[PDB]
């Protein structure tokens, strides 16, 4: 559960150490029927591919936040530069 | 850069570290040979057309011989690379198999007529991929942004 | 790449 | 908001307290409330709990349509929102004063949107994908 | 290590100031809300004479850091939060005329796109920016003052647009008292405040004492009169108006607007045709071929109708014939 | 309207002994003998061309001081009964006259001078066309781009789309010079062209420039039909049969005349001042698009049928196509084991990857050029 | 000793982040039933404004920090605090009916009216559907439509 | 320009290679 509409009497009661820190034979026979996969021809290739595509996405991103972070750098450097 | 003055694994990262401090420094000696020498070594590893010739008009610092050897490998035959080498001969930086390596990257087709002609697991040929092949290049830019944090530690 | 996979 | 009180109906006639307890010289000091505080005189509310209770209170989705259609989506707003970020940095570079007319309350908001978009995917297009590995 | 440590002191003190004004922010918003209102300005020791929004009057004070000396009338800002005392100033909030200009938004910015009138703009620029931006040759030429221009012409063709354009090449102002819907003599004060101004009129007979009354009403105050205000009257006919205006010279200038001929109508149809896409070649003359009594409007109308007659076939280039069925349509 | 075909003459003279003197020499000095203009036409002949004789130059500078001297007293005359439209037009004596002086201060510091005291946008983009159009004559790319972002300020009522198309022709004529062959054709293609009796369009050139800028970047299936069955251009290349038989020799596969037709274009590459890697790259991509058009339909291409494309035989296709696959921009390979060329198609999924390695690197490098101490 | 309070600063930065992201949460009690709503008009500065309450007048305010300065259009209906009039949160456009499928006469049994039908068809629903063809020729969509009919 | 071209080595272009192509064939 979730404790709807009365978590005020839970979040007051979630002090020291906090939620995260806040601020930070038949069935087992059918278990291993769906385990084995090392067969990389097809599946392996597919897995390789998806990773590559998502990796790229991150590379694309990890770039525009670096740019806007650099914009915050020149904002702070021109700010303290004018405070000289 | 003086550490840049053998191995080729890190000559380009010391080329990035080298080509930084010269707004207007000298006209012989320090400012001159760092750029042209280091991009020559960047062809000693084998890096061809698309950073070479349009990046030239910034320096234009007497500009004959090293660019001539860059297109002498960009074409890649020993016949006119000879007259780049022997007819010039004073170009210095004395310290052949690489322009051989360029033309035989092609082949005729693959094998080349039952393993014999001259020019002068991912069943694809190496296009792209979604596994280990492209992952290496991917984690390049991620690393770059992480290394670019240093920006936040400067104010 | 689980070891390989700074952002925080 | 919890507070007990007294019988100071009458008896206007000790407790060093370390100087009157603190936070009842800071109530919501309102006249009908403080006029009620003449009779009221709240003191404290303590609290207990045990470790047990404390402790107690304390995948996938891959290409269904999911991974595609939340990186087919957000990169398009990175396209034209980065075009409006281009228009923002071109525009505010010159003739800018008074904190950009108070952060453009109007036409909110360029640039931050890009930061938010960047944040959304990098908590998603890695992490559970990471657990894919 | 101590220098880097004091950098960490700057970080910790910055975040601690954030939590300062967030904590006293959440206790802070339990206070009051200042009112707002226009005034008639002060006279005396502190003073205001405000008129607040719901009920319009009071006289209030002003805080030490307000410098009661600049706070001028009809520049709304207030703060008498509870006891009724000022704090600071706010956005001027557009004075009176800003209202009847943006409201009667009738006047449409115009500049030099007048469709083939050059004698007319030579004569109005002869008597509307020479008496404003070069008075020196009028006070040495013996001329007393030129003021008041009557624009008589057909409905269309020069009205509300010539008097607009040469009002704003000069950046003068353009007050229009055409109509008396929602609010004489008070307008003069606004014009005087503007220092230089131009007052414009209305022309209705067809597309007893309508606006010749106010016309003279402001020529009576204007004759003896803080000097660079120029009334402008547009009428369709010179004969229809009063004999009191027939008093040379009460109207120092009677500019005449003819209906446009061939080449002036290729000029105005050239400009309104310069509003949109056409094609590799029009040779606009054949449309002007039947211009015969036309009107300024009679040109903007047919150019928009030619655009719509290109729009009906989902086509993105206005061809030749959409003009021909535009001007061949509007003959009604 | 500075500067006309004198731009092309200024190219052709300074072009090497491909072309020198002799009757491009007189039409140049038809303007130089005309317009009486010292401050460029001595800097013109400075470039390995001509020296003193001063024979034209004296009354050239003398009429330069005549017109330049007489224009000043309208700037000093325009106060008697002459408003800012006449100080405006006195600065148009100084502006058109000191714009056909061909100086980059006499025009450039007069136009920002007349950008002050300025009536509405019968002016604000009249001069920023008239500044852009001489920036084409002096190829100062910063002046072009700053006149674009100064010229995207047409929000008048500026939805004047017989003046967007003037700017669209200016964008097409500039973007053909900065390798952006994508933006050039469509802009040109969907324009029609007309600019004050097409004087900068200088037609007998424009529709030709379209129909040999198209097949670089305008995609061979898509709007190439809009080129061919588009009834706006086909009738005006009817009088221009050379670029016509250059046009219908791709889609009709009559390639023994198409390389002939492209060798014509490599002789009228000489004219336009947007010149050298544009024609070398242009013949490169006409060439590569011509071969890639042929072998894409076949899973196997024989030596005799590829020799049938012109009649060149073997070694032209061999060395040339080996250079193209050395670039790796087609998918073929010189399979001399049988002398039959094979072609499958690995798609453009990899195109991106290869594209973006370089791209990504460059982008980060720019930031790597900035994000150090120098900021 | 300057290594001692070095361990202080890291713990204080961490714990001020703890109660800081915990401290953007105690401000959310001022937005609580019941708060008067009155529309936002002109922004003047940082965290204050001149919001227009529904109880008659507009009057000056101060707006809290947790709300972003994003949705505050000059007619944005925004809530105020009872007895205080401090701005708390912007709102969805609460107001009139959309008229879901209610009126029913066809455009085929209208009878006779053709030129007016293609003028209103031309200038109302066509620039809503084909909104960009007006931005491919040049003539703007006409803003209003005034219909004068006598006697109807 | 500013998109890196080759322009290196190659002898006179498709005009002359066209010329010795058709002449060498015929
Ligand atoms: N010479 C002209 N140049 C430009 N527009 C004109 C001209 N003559 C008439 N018009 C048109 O008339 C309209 C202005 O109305 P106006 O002429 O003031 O009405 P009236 O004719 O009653 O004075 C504008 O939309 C304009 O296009």
């Amino acid at each position: 559960g979730a404790e709807e509409a009365e978590e005020v009497g839970v979040e007051h009661l979630l002090r020291d150490i906090k939620d995260t820190t806040v601020g930070t034979i038949y069935q087992l026979q059918d278990v291993f029927n769906l385990l084995p996969d090392v067969s990389l021809q097809e599946f392996v290739k597919a897995f390789y591919l998806k990773t590559n595509d998502q990796m790229v996405v991150v590379y694309l991103a990890s770039l525009i936040r670096s740019v806007v972070a650099l914009h915050n750098l020149i904002n702070n450097k021109i700010a303290n530069r004018d405070a000289e | 850069y003086y550490t840049g003055r053998l191995e080729y694994s890190e000559a380009r990262r010391t080329m990035t570290n080298a080509l930084r401090k010269a707004p207007q420094h000298t006209a012989v000696g320090f400012k001159q040979t760092v750029h042209k020498l280091l991009i020559v070594v960047e062809l000693l590893l084998g890096e061809i057309p698309d950073r070479l010739q349009f990046r030239q008009p910034s320096l234009k610092r007497s500009l004959m011989p090293y660019f001539l050897l860059t297109q002498a490998v960009r074409t890649g035959n020993l016949a006119k690379f000879n007259q780049v080498l022997d007819q010039f001969g004073e170009k210095f930086q004395a310290d052949i198999i690489r322009l051989r390596h360029n033309v035989i990257k092609t082949g005729v087709r693959m094998i080349s007529l039952s393993y014999s002609r001259i020019s002068l697991s991912k069943e694809m040929i190496d296009i792209y991929s979604t596994r280990e092949p492209q992952l290496a290049f991917h984690q390049r830019i991620s690393f770059c942004l992480d290394i670019h944090n240093m920006s936040v530690k400067a104010m | 790449q689980v070891i390989e996979y700074m952002i925080v | 908001v919890i507070d007990a009180f007294r019988l100071i109906n009458a008896n206007m006639m000790p407790r060093q307290t370390t100087s009157n307890l603190g936070h009842l010289n800071k109530p919501s000091i309102q006249a009908l409330i403080h006029g009620l505080n003449r009779h009221y005189y709240s003191i404290t509310i303590n609290y207990r709990k045990n470790e047990l209770e404390q402790k107690m209170l304390l995948l996938t989705l891959q290409d269904y349509s999911e991974h595609c259609k939340h990186n087919e989506s957000v990169v398009k707003e990175m396209l034209e929102l980065a075009k409006n970020y281009n228009k923002a940095v071109e525009e505010e570079d010159k003739m800018t004063p008074e904190q950009l007319a108070i952060k453009n309350v109007g036409k909110q908001d360029p640039k931050r949107h890009l930061e938010e978009h960047v944040d959304v995917l990098m908590t998603s297009n890695i992490v559970q994908c990471l657990a894919a590995m | 290590k101590s220098q880097n440590l004091r950098r960490l002191q700057a970080q910790r003190n910055e975040l601690n100031a954030k939590v300062r004004l967030l904590r006293e922010e959440l206790q802070l918003l339990q206070e009051q809300g200042s009112y707002v209102g226009e005034v008639v300005r002060a006279m005396d020791k502190k003073k205001v004479l405000v008129k607040v929004h719901p009920e319009g009057k009071f006289v209030v004070d002003v805080d030490k850091n307000i410098d009661i000396n600049d706070v001028t009338p009809n520049c709304r800002v207030a703060l008498r939060n509870d006891s009724y005392t000022l704090h600071k100033i706010l956005p001027n909030k557009v004075d009176p005329l800003v209202s009847l200009m943006m409201v009667e938004k009738v006047p449409d910015s115009t500049y030099e796109m007048i469709g083939g009138l050059d004698k007319q703009i030579k004569e109005i620029k002869e008597v509307i920016e020479l008496p404003v931006k070069h008075p020196e040759l009028f006070e040495a030429l013996g001329i007393a003052q030129p003021k008041g221009v009557l624009l008589y012409g057909p409905p269309g063709t020069g009205k509300t647009l010539l008097a607009r354009a040469v009002a704003h090449h000069t950046d003068c102002t353009f007050i229009r008292v055409s109509g008396s819907e929602l609010v004489v003599r008070e307008l003069f004060v606004m014009a005087r405040e503007h220092a230089p101004s131009i007052i414009f009129m209305d022309e209705i007979d067809s597309i007893s004492g309508g606006d010749s009354e106010v016309q003279r009403t402001m020529l009576e105050l204007l004759n003896q009169l803080t000097k660079n205000i120029k009334v402008i009257m547009a009428t369709n006919r010179i004969d229809i108006l009063d004999s009191a205006l027939l008093r040379p010279g009460r109207i120092d200038r009677k500019i005449e607007f003819p209906p446009p001929n061939e080449e002036a109508r290729l000029d105005i149809l050239k400009i309104h045709s310069r509003k949109m896409n056409l094609t590799r070649g029009i040779n606009l003359r054949k449309i002007a071929e039947l211009m015969p009594g036309a009107s300024g409007a009679e040109v903007k109308g047919v150019c928009t109708e030619a655009g719509m007659y290109a729009l009906r076939e989902r086509r993105v280039h206005v061809t030749q014939e959409d003009f021909e069925m535009a001007v061949a349509k509007v003959m009604q | 309207n500075p500067d006309l075909r004198i731009a092309q003459l200024r190219f052709l003279l300074s072009l090497p002994e491909h072309r020198g003197d002799a009757a491009v020499r007189d039409e140049l000095m038809a303007a130089v003998r005309d317009n009486n203009m010292a401050p460029y036409y001595e800097a013109l002949c400075k470039s390995l061309d001509w020296q003193i004789d001063v024979d034209l130059l004296n009354k050239m500078k003398k009429a330069n001081e005549d017109e330049l001297k007489r224009l000043d007293e309208e700037l000093e005359d325009a106060e008697k009964n002459l408003g800012e439209s006449e100080i405006r037009d006195a600065m148009m004596a100084k502006a058109e006259y000191l714009c056909r002086i061909g100086d980059k201060e006499g025009a450039l510091t007069a136009f920002r001078k007349t950008y002050d005291k300025t009536v509405a946008l019968g002016h604000r983009l009249d001069i920023v066309f008239y500044l852009l159009r001489i920036g084409l004559f002096y190829m100062d790319n910063d002046l072009i781009t700053r006149n674009t972002e100064k010229a995207k300020s047409l929000i008048e009522e500026g939805g004047d789309w017989d003046r967007r198309n003037r700017l669209k022709v200016y964008q097409g004529l500039y973007c053909v010079a900065i390798r952006d062959f994508k933006q050039a054709a469509e802009l040109f293609l969907d324009t029609v062209s007309t600019f004050t009796s097409y004087e900068l369009m200088d037609y007998k050139t424009f529709v030709t420039y379209t129909v040999y800028v198209s097949m670089i970047a305008l995609e061979r299936p898509d709007l190439r039909e809009k080129v061919i069955k588009g009834a706006e251009i086909l009738e005006v290349l009817h009088s221009l049969p050379a670029v016509r038989q250059y046009l219908f020799s791709l889609y009709e596969c009559r390639y023994s005349v198409f390389f002939q037709s492209l060798a014509v274009v490599e002789q009228e590459m000489k004219k336009d001042w947007l010149f050298a890697p544009h024609y070398r790259y242009y013949v490169r991509e006409m060439r590569i698009h011509a071969y890639s058009q042929l072998l894409e339909s076949y899973r196997s291409l024989t030596l005799g049928y590829m020799a049938e494309a012109f009649g060149v035989g073997v070694e032209f296709i061999d060395q040339e196509l080996s250079r193209f696959i050395a670039a790796g921009r087609l998918h073929c390979k010189i399979d001399k084991v049988n002398e039959i060329v094979e072609t499958n198609r690995p798609d453009s999924k990899n195109w991106q990857y290869q594209e973006t390695i370089k791209k990504g690197d460059l982008l980060l490098n720019r930031v790597q050029k900035l994000s150090r101490v120098i900021n | 000793f300057l290594e001692v309070q070095e361990e202080y600063i890291k713990d204080e930065q961490k714990n001020l982040k703890k109660e800081f992201l915990h401290a953007q949460e105690e401000v959310k009690r001022i937005q609580s039933i019941p708060l008067v709503i009155g529309q936002f008009l002109e922004a003047v500065d940082q965290n204050t404004a001149i919001v227009g309450s529904t109880t008659g007048s507009n009057y000056y305010v101060r707006i809290l920090s947790t709300i972003d300065r994003e949705l505050l259009k000059p007619n944005a209906s925004v809530a105020l605090h009872k007895h205080s009039n401090a701005l708390v949160d912007v709102l969805p456009p609460e107001a009139m009916l959309t008229s879901d499928q209610k009126p029913d006469v066809m455009y085929a049994d209208i009878g006779g009216m053709d030129i007016q039908k293609q003028e209103v068809r031309e200038a109302v629903e066509l620039p809503l559907t084909h909104f960009e063809l007006y931005k491919q020729i040049g003539i703007d969509p006409p803003r209003g439509v005034l219909m004068y009919g006598p006697p109807g | 320009v500013w998109e890196d071209n080759w322009d290196d080595d190659n002898v006179e272009d498709d005009f002359s290679n066209q010329l010795r192509a058709e002449l060498e064939k015929h």
